């Protein structure tokens, strides 16, 4: 059910992320928020495997960038994800 | 409330206890 | 075609799967010596099953009591809790279950196989566990109902009690999803809750 800009299938969601992350340079806050919404929806829809894989995939791409804007975009995303997991599942995603 | 959480009263044999090979 | 149908197939397939998973978890997390385990094939993949009667009987009795609650989809989560020497939970393998045949029944077989495979290698995504560990099993029901307790007391010498905070509370748990499967007749996920520092 959860989707990112219309993309539902994992593969579509991922390719959407790579395209965005590797070609924008100045990501819009609206798109960053859309990603946060998608991740929290995954938590609500009980699909933690997808949440883990996506956080891991964004982390790889947003940190492997010298562009600090992506470094900060990721911290913000993970941050709001963790706050929601802590209240819903009682734990925080292990990320390393 | 842990009101919906059930558990066995009995404990399984400990790994130590298992050490006593009786097969 | 055919009229002969079990009707309680899903619960039995789940119970059977849970037994294999519990055996495998005990093996990969080294809760018991590899010596009591024997390589086997389940869901067309290799698994490790205990040959120790005492342990096997415990696991079978546990899941047998659970079965009836699964048959009515009253079970929200089935949890294998790894406890350390001080009897404090250190790891929790959580099966979050949601229940919304023939070839389609073998379809879930393929789906369940993914969980077995993930357990087989979870050793990597987790931190090494303490020495003298043991385990317990927790059943989280969807609603706190006396009927659930009634249904579960199916073995005289194997009673169940309501869990205590000391049985479930874990210090600063970290989440590690392993597998999520979605489909009609069965929606389930397996994730591990791991104590931050062991």
């Amino acid at each position: 059910a959860p989707n990112l800009a219309g993309a539902v299938e994992f593969n579509d969601v991922k390719t959407l992320l790579r395209e965005w992350i590797t070609t924008i340079s100045d990501p819009m806050e609206e798109d960053i928020l859309q990603v946060v919404k998608y991740c929290t929806d995954l938590i609500e829809e009980k699909d933690l495997e997808k949440l883990d894989l996506v956080i891991k995939y964004m982390k790889r791409l947003m940190q492997q960038s010298v562009e600090s804007v992506w470094n900060m975009a990721f911290d913000f995303i993970l941050d709001n994800v963790q706050v929601v997991l802590q209240q819903t599942y009682g734990s925080t995603l292990k990320v390393t | 409330r842990t009101a919906n959480i059930l558990k066995p009263l009995m404990s399984p044999p400990s790994r130590e206890e298992i050490m006593a090979t009786l097969l | 075609t055919q009229d002969l149908n079990f009707g309680q197939v899903v619960a039995d397939v789940l119970c059977e799967f849970l037994e294999v998973a519990v055996h495998l978890i005990l093996y990969v997390r080294e809760v018991y010596p590899v010596g009591i385990f024997q390589k086997r094939k389940k869901y067309n993949v290799p698994v490790q099953m205990s040959c120790h009667p005492e342990l096997n009987q415990y696991i079978q009795d546990t899941l047998h009591c659970v079965k009836p609650l699964l048959e009515k989809n009253d079970v929200e989560k089935v949890v294998v809790v790894i406890l350390d020497k001080e009897h404090r939970p250190v790891e929790k393998f959580v099966f979050e279950i949601t229940q919304p045949s023939d070839s389609l029944l073998s379809h879930v077989e393929q789906l369940l196989r993914a969980f077995i495979l993930k357990i087989s290698v979870c050793d990597a995504v987790l931190d090494h566990n303490p020495p003298g560990c043991t385990f317990t099993v927790l059943v989280h029901t969807r609603e706190a109902a006396t009927r659930n307790m009634e249904k579960i007391q199916v073995i005289k010498d194997f009673p169940w009690i309501l869990a205590d905070e000391q049985d479930v509370h874990m210090h600063d748990p970290r989440l590690i999803p392993l597998k999520t499967m979605t489909s009609d007749i069965l929606k389930m996920q397996l994730y591990v809750e791991e104590r931050a520092h062991k």
